[PDB]
């Protein structure tokens, strides 16, 4: 893991706020969590950075919850399998 | 004040000269630098005991004379 | 009306122009009156319209209590425009790669073409600028110069000719910036230079700034500032007009450099690039915004204790005191599923273990003391019952520094009823998840108290999980210190006395 | 003006296994307790049509409870008052204090705000319905509330016409979007027709910019339009046969339009001089054909509708009086 | 001539809608066990609806909603479905896959 | 007050503390829900309202009847955003230092007909 | 503790998908986590026995003689090509490698002898009586069972079907594959019977899937912490042997530092010839 994160891009990357520049530019918030708060918002401002949700820093700082573990996957509830099972409320 | 000797229980009133009280232990009103309380403080499982040549332990189990060796 | 169910999917971060100001400002500062009264003075800093702070008052924009309105921002009209805070490099390399005259560049766009487009602006203003001639305007493009008193004044010195680049100044001459410009060097028509100049500042929403202090200094807020630039504002002259080559009057020039540092102090303070109360301060470092808030939190619902050693606590069991289990409670919904085994905890209230503590009734949306309870109130389908932590419930049992997965590991309660014993106890083999000793460590207990959590405890986090390490593929758990002598001993095949052998008395003991 | 509109908004599911049961039945009935009655998207919501297309049931996964979220995209009936529109029935509400406010009476609720500056609106008694006709400003429809919100004054007609300058010809792929509103013209004209041509006869000489006498109905095949003083005895053309004919290959119109207003807006009659023979006194509108078609369509739609629904808010004798001093102010402006 | 800068919102466009695409089940690459997250959350989404409505298939009767709905999943009658995000393609499609925990295996859960 | 989180520790008769830390190991076992309840329902957590329209937080309120954008005066479409108080807080700095925050909610999907 | 901050940030998104790939945001990491798509915490160490056998010893050993027929000699032909690709794999290994040695023990999903060996126990029923027709069914099952092995990270519809199976994949079930070989060999399992095969290879996919690297992992953070906890041992012990220090070092691994920063390099040159490496007089020279 650690060996295939570093050489991701094709050149030897670190792990440290110039490396994580480089594999994950457009996360600004992941960047803001590292280091640096002022200075990645600035350059983000600037750039007018679009930051997609993803990870686990980005919707922590957002507020939510990340979309991993129990929440990968979506539950929908299955609407044949109940109309055909059950009655509704209203009997 | 408080009468001196009074179960200061939580969630109690002892005016001084701090009407709250939320320790959680019960303590007694030792004198009324006034509202002194005082604890009878006993070994209890989790304190903590230590020979001279340090060994710090912690007192996991009591037993009555009759289950000791 | 209702407000369906979204998640955010991105954020755009962009330069706020004081246009975005005036359009998302409930209420315009306009009076520097502190208070009216015990309800805020209207057009204050405090204006009620902004958010509430207090319990007497709500939102008057969104009728909301201290909870549940998240601030709601205002506007103040600056009499001078004021440069932004957190963008001056971007504003010097503007000056730099534009024409004072005119809007049109002094340098050549295809000559940075070629970098990608964050670049080509850096690019740009690092190149020299410094005597070329635009060619449109047959004026030289001047020298920019930064003056090394303070980090938001710009000085042109034209042929040794030193004069003050004032805030209205620069947003002229960023005015005439064509699109075609900003596009070619790089930049998105959002991050246009004429932004970096404000006529119109944001007052932060109240909820930001909590500390009103009602009710009756050393202490500096944010507030403080707020008000000194509200006031200073107001004794700028409203109609003030400069001119590139036009004088001011000298109390006129302290006014608006005034007006700008407490703007500056007020965004950024103490950053890097002790009364220093600043908007983006708080962000950085271990006890900052997003390393102390965001990233981790402080939680309600949890307990703290000495652990223990307990040889006839299972190794995924953890002995919890009494008083912690009625303390810490356990919601349930009642159901005609539930009611029956419900009723024995909401008939011991308070008074005997197990009991609860709060009951949720369905038709009011209100909770109510069991204690005080009326002898009219039932158990109701649909009602949430806070029972107590019973032996079986599952906890999250916690020790610090958590360096591994198994740092926190879920551990079915069995509760000590023993008033006198006050610590967590679980067994010694247990401890090779925590890394714990029983020499005064302390370790963090919690119990969920919602189905989905209790769930998830149960079937993810159990400790079961963590008997073989992530890290290392192997065991975790086993026999310590008299485990590993007494099965030495115990397999030995002689011992002092003879043959290791017992009777069938003894044999059964053992497994007693 | 009653219209198809599409909308999309996600729902809260609070029991997403009894919802369940019946999608279609709970999903209509869940969009009329919530939109209809209700502005919405610049539009006010009259009653849902259908769902053109929903998602399936998803479970809120950022908080713990297990309620259930859908993504709908229904079809409703909205209306959107436009500027100029004419309302026949405007209860007032509040005359008092120089405020003049009056609630709609017909099928799109709105609340108009009168100004007081005009001195006929001050004749405006609070009980009183009287036609009003909406400002040039549009009308804002505040979301989530229950009526739109405009502004107008007490619809006293104005001379001043204007000429449009037509100088494209009409595309018959062009034809067919006109077609559309033609079709709204057709069933309002027959709804005309109901009501008896008594009651349409007086209120259309009283709001009728020049004054006439009882004379001989100008009957068209289309409908039974009343006579007016003509300008340079021109003949008018009835737009809703030219559209007839214009599918028959008759799309010739690049002379310019008009209707001078001695024409009796209701009628179908236009005023197509070949050249700008008007008293026109600002200049001629240079725009296309559809853009003066649609101008000038949705001109006879407008009043159309304020006819007839001037028949059915004053159908009795008693009202009329109630409103004698209403009649009377246009009398005063009469000309 | 001068341009005074927009608001950021007028120059914001909404993302426009997206069509599920569902993957035919023939066509279906994801794993037909369901994985430890996949259960927990089936799980504990039931048990919740439990709560809110304790209408429920099972025959047996339990006095928890959590042994219900870990019942339900393990005799193969919980009502839900679960779904994965295959990709998103930027033509305006969700492609995903939908999988019925009736039918799919069941990992170890004790 | 500031981030509406319990307070500091036993002196305070606040809450006890969940750092980063304690949170990466959570991540790590995919234990999302308990997250939600810990850092949400015995923290913070709050309800927030934001425009799909123009990303920016709306004015939402059932009891006393408010459906309101700033930005969207007319063609407002709010959706409730589960958020916490902290992550609120943060976001208005933000905006408070004129970096505008433009929250881009998830596109609606439809089924195909 | 602050290398291991760094760390868990830098590694935070690798998150597992769909795919069974670690990815950040959709731009892969991994083809497959850990280039076999297992969790950590379900390998056990088994050792593989053709690796350090010679030729003759794996003929004797493992070529079945019994039936005159060209299907056990593709067999015995397999086992000598998985033995000869471990070889030369793990043999390259050492040779750009200071110290790391070639072993025959490696971390697999499935401990095969011990299901094998536990059916046997349980339903011991003797030597069973020579069936021919019994000995090429088995060979045939365990056949397809490692051909469509693959699929285990695929559903079992595509199984049925029989889709294409990609490359990496294959791969990644190569090493299993070669296991199932060695312990399922025609002399090996000559008591099992037909019906007892079918459960042993049914156990054996069982815990294959039960053994897959869940959808939702953070593997990046089980790193991170893994990663992370075994450098404090070093940071201390290297200060008791103390360039080369407990912090110098992770630092210029973790840092990308170039070589000009990098202190305490070495290098490992070999003879030019196979001859002259044994002479340390040559070498000294
Ligand atoms: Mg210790
Ligand atoms: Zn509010
Ligand atoms: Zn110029
Ligand atoms: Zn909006």
């Amino acid at each position: 893991m650690y060996a295939d994160l570093m050489t991701r891009t094709g050149q030897v990357t670190s792990l440290e706020k110039a490396g994580l520049n480089a594999r994950e530019p457009s996360n600004v918030l992941l960047r803001m969590a590292l280091s640096s708060p002022v200075q990645v918002l600035t350059d983000a401002a600037v750039d007018s950075a679009v930051n997609p949700i993803y990870g686990i820093a980005a919707p922590t700082l957002m507020g939510s919850v990340p979309r991993i573990g129990t929440m990968y996957s979506d539950i929908i509830m299955d609407e044949k399998y109940i109309t055909e099972n059950y009655k509704s409320v209203d009997s | 004040f408080v009468p001196v000797g009074t179960v200061v229980k939580k969630g109690d009133i002892i005016i001084g000269k701090s009407v709250m009280y939320g320790f959680d232990e019960p303590a007694v009103v030792d004198a009324v630098g006034l509202m002194r309380l005082r604890y009878e403080r006993n070994l209890n499982i989790g304190d903590k005991m230590s020979s001279r040549s340090g060994n710090k332990g912690i007192a996991a189990l009591a037993l009555p004379t009759s289950d000791m060796p | 009306m209702e407000a369906g169910y979204a998640e955010i999917a991105a954020v755009q971060f962009n330069i706020a122009g004081d246009n975005d100001h005036k359009r998302q400002g409930v209420m315009e500062v306009t009076i520097s009156n502190l208070f009216e009264g015990t309800l805020p003075a209207e057009g204050g800093i405090y204006d009620a319209r902004m958010g509430t702070t207090d319990h007497h008052y709500k939102c008057i924009t969104c009728s909301h209590q201290r909870k549940q309105c998240m601030g709601h921002p205002g506007i103040l009209q600056m009499h001078a425009p004021v440069l932004q805070p957190l963008f001056i490099a971007e504003i010097r390399r503007w000056l730099r790669v534009i024409c004072l005259n005119c809007g049109a560049p002094i340098v050549d766009l295809k000559r940075y073409e070629h970098l990608i487009r964050p670049k080509r602006l850096i690019e740009a203003a690092s190149s020299q600028t410094e005597g070329k001639q635009c060619y449109v305007c047959k004026a030289v493009h001047p020298k920019i110069v930064k003056d090394s008193e303070d980090y938001f004044t710009f000085w042109v010195d034209q042929q040794g000719k030193i004069d003050k680049l004032y805030p209205q100044i620069i947003r002229e001459i960023f005015s005439r910036v064509t699109y075609d410009t900003v596009v070619k060097l790089g930049r998105s028509k959002n991050s246009h230079p004429e932004k970096l100049v404000l006529k119109a500042i944001q007052i932060p929403p109240i909820s930001i700034r909590p500390g009103i202090r009602l009710g009756i200094q050393s202490f500096h807020d944010i507030n403080n500032v707020i008000q000194y630039l509200v006031r200073k504002n107001l004794l700028i002259p409203k109609d003030l007009q400069i001119v590139r080559g036009q004088k001011i009057p000298l109390n006129i020039d302290r006014n608006l450099q005034t007006i700008q540092q407490l703007y500056y102090n007020f965004l950024l303070d103490s950053v890097s690039t002790r009364p220093a109360p600043s908007i983006m301060r708080r962000l950085p470092r271990k006890e900052g915004r997003i390393r102390k808030s965001l990233l981790g939190s402080q939680v309600w619902s949890i307990s703290r204790s000495t652990i223990c050693g307990n040889s006839d606590l299972h190794l995924d069991e953890v002995g919890y005191p009494i008083s912690f289990a009625r303390t810490l409670q356990v919601a349930e919904t009642v159901q005609h599923y539930n009611i029956n085994r419900l009723m024995p905890y909401f008939l011991n209230g308070k008074r005997q273990y197990p009991g609860c503590s709060r009951v949720y009734k369905q038709i009011t949306q209100s909770v109510h003391d069991i204690e005080g309870l009326k002898q009219d109130f039932r158990l109701e389908v649909g009602d949430i019952l806070y029972r107590d932590v019973v032996t079986g419930d599952v906890a999250f049992f916690n020790r610090q520094p958590s360096l591994e997965r198994s740092s926190i590991g879920v551990h079915r309660i069995v509760v000590l009823e023993n008033p006198k014993i006050s610590t967590f106890q679980m067994n010694v083999s247990a401890c090779a998840w925590y890394n714990a000793d029983f020499d005064g460590d302390q370790m963090n207990l919690w119990v969920p108290w919602s189905v989905m959590s209790r769930v998830e405890a149960e079937l993810l986090c159990s400790v079961r999980n963590w008997f073989i390490s992530t890290k290392s593929s192997g065991p975790v758990n086993g026999q310590v210190q008299d485990s590993t002598v007494g099965s030495f001993l115990l397999t030995r095949t002689n011992t002092p006395m003879g043959k290791n052998v017992m009777n069938k008395l003894h044999a059964m003991g053992l497994f007693q | 003006m009653i219209d198809q509109k599409i909308f999309e908004t996600t729902l809260n599911i609070d029991d997403p296994t009894n919802f369940c049961t019946n999608v279609e039945a709970h999903l209509l009935k869940e969009l009329e307790n919530i939109y209809v009655g209700k502005c919405f998207k610049n539009s006010f919501i009259l009653n849902i049509t259908g769902v053109i297309q929903r998602s399936p049931c998803f479970i809120m996964r950022t908080n713990n409870s297990g309620r259930g979220y859908m993504h709908v995209r229904f079809s409703a009936v909205v209306s959107y008052l436009n500027a100029f529109d004419l309302i026949a029935a405007v209860k007032i509400i509040k005359n008092d204090s120089n405020i003049i406010l009056g609630e709609s009476l017909l099928t799109e609720p709105v609340t108009i705000v009168i100004p007081s500056s005009e001195s006929q609106n001050n004749v405006a008694e609070v009980g009183q319905i009287v036609p009003v006709q909406l400002a040039n400003s549009s009308v804002y429809y505040i979301p989530g509330r229950q009526q739109a919100s405009a502004t107008g004054s007490i619809f006293i007609p104005k001379h001043t016409f204007s000429v449009y300058h037509v100088q494209e010809e009409l595309t018959q792929e062009q034809a067919l979007n006109l077609t559309k509103l033609v079709n709204i013209i057709e069933m309002l004209l027959e709804s005309r027709s109901k009501k008896d041509f008594k009651q349409i006869c007086f209120f259309e000489k009283l709001y009728y910019t020049y004054s006439i006498s009882s004379d001989e109905i100008l009957d068209l095949k289309i409908w039974k339009g009343p006579k007016g003083k003509e300008m340079s005895r021109l003949k008018p053309c009835n737009v809703l046969s030219f559209l007839y004919d214009a599918l028959k290959n008759k799309s010739s119109s690049l002379g310019f339009w008009a209707r001078p207003p001695n024409l009796l807006k209701s009628s179908p009659l236009a005023y197509q001089q070949d050249q700008n023979s008007f008293n026109a006194t600002e200049l001629p509108i240079i725009c296309s054909a559809e853009v003066m078609f649609v101008t000038l369509l949705k001109e006879i739609i407008n009043y159309l509708q304020f006819m007839n629904d001037l028949c059915d808010t004053f159908n009795n004798e008693q009202l009329i009086k109630r409103h004698e001093n209403i009649w009377m102010l246009i009398e005063q402006r009469k000309i | 001539e001068i341009v005074e800068s927009p608001s950021i919102c007028e120059g914001f466009v909404q993302a426009s809608s997206q069509t599920l695409v569902i993957i035919p089940d023939n066509e279906r690459i994801t794993s037909n066990v369901l994985t430890t997250f996949e259960a927990t959350r089936l799980v504990a989404v039931r048990a919740q609806q439990l709560a809110i409505n304790g209408s429920t298939m099972l025959k047996k009767k339990y006095s928890s909603p959590i042994d219900i709905a870990k019942q339900e999943l393990f005799n193969r009658k919980i009502p839900l479905l679960v779904m994965r995000c295959i990709k998103v393609t930027p033509e305006g499609q969700k492609i995903v896959e939908i999988w019925n925990p009736r039918e799919m295996g069941i990992p170890l859960l004790d | 007050a500031l981030t509406g989180q319990p307070l500091d520790g036993k002196r305070s008769h606040g809450g006890l503390r969940l750092g980063e830390m304690e949170h990466w190991v959570l991540t790590a076992q995919g234990a999302m829900q308990t997250i939600i309840e810990k850092s949400h329902d015995d923290s913070d957590g709050c309800i927030s309202y934001i425009c799909r329209n123009c990303g920016e937080p709306a004015i939402y309120n059932a009891s006393h009847p408010i459906y309101k954008c700033m930005n969207c005066d007319v063609q407002a479409d709010i959706g409730m955003v589960d958020s916490r108080r902290s992550s609120i807080v943060f976001q208005h700095e933000m905006r408070a230092a004129n970096v505008n925050i433009t929250s881009v909610l998830s596109p609606r999907v439809f089924q195909p007909a | 503790g602050y290398a291991n901050r760094k760390a868990i940030f830098g590694l935070q998104s690798c998150i597992v998908d769909y795919y069974r790939r670690v990815s950040i945001d959709t731009r892969l990491v991994q083809q497959l986590y850990g280039e076999d798509g297992l969790d950590a915490r379900q390998l056990e160490t088994v050792r593989f026995e053709t690796i350090m056998l010679s030729d003759q010893e794996l003929e004797d050993k493992f070529k079945y003689t019994g039936i005159q027929s060209p299907l056990f000699e593709e067999e015995f032909s397999r086992l000598k090509k998985d033995r000869d690709k471990y070889r030369q794999i793990f043999l390259n290994v050492e040779n750009f490698n200071f110290s790391q040695l070639l072993t025959d023990v490696r971390q697999v999903p499935v401990n095969v002898a011990s299901i094998v060996k536990n059916i046997l126990l349980s339903s011991t029923s003797g030597v069973l009586p020579f069936d021919e027709k019994s000995i090429l069914q088995k060979y045939a099952m365990v056949k397809t069972f490692c051909k469509n092995l693959p699929y285990v990270f695929i559903n079992n519809i595509q199984e049925r079907l029989q889709t294409p199976i990609p490359v990496y994949l294959k791969r990644a079930a190569a090493l299993m594959r070669m296991l199932i070989r060695i312990e399922l060999a025609t002399v090996k399992t000559l008591n099992i019977t037909c019906e007892q095969m079918s459960a042993i290879l049914d156990l054996i996919r069982l815990q294959y899937t039960q053994s897959l690297i869940n959808y939702g992992e953070a593997v990046g953070i089980l790193a991170a912490q893994s990663v992370s906890e075994p450098l404090t041992q070093y940071m201390l012990d290297s200060h008791h042997r103390s360039n080369k220090s407990g912090i110098v070092r992770p630092q210029e691994i973790f840092s990308a530092k170039p070589v000009e920063a990098e202190q305490s390099s070495e290098m490992l040159l070999r003879l030019k010839n196979p001859e002259v490496e044994t002479n340390k007089t040559y070498a000294q020279e």
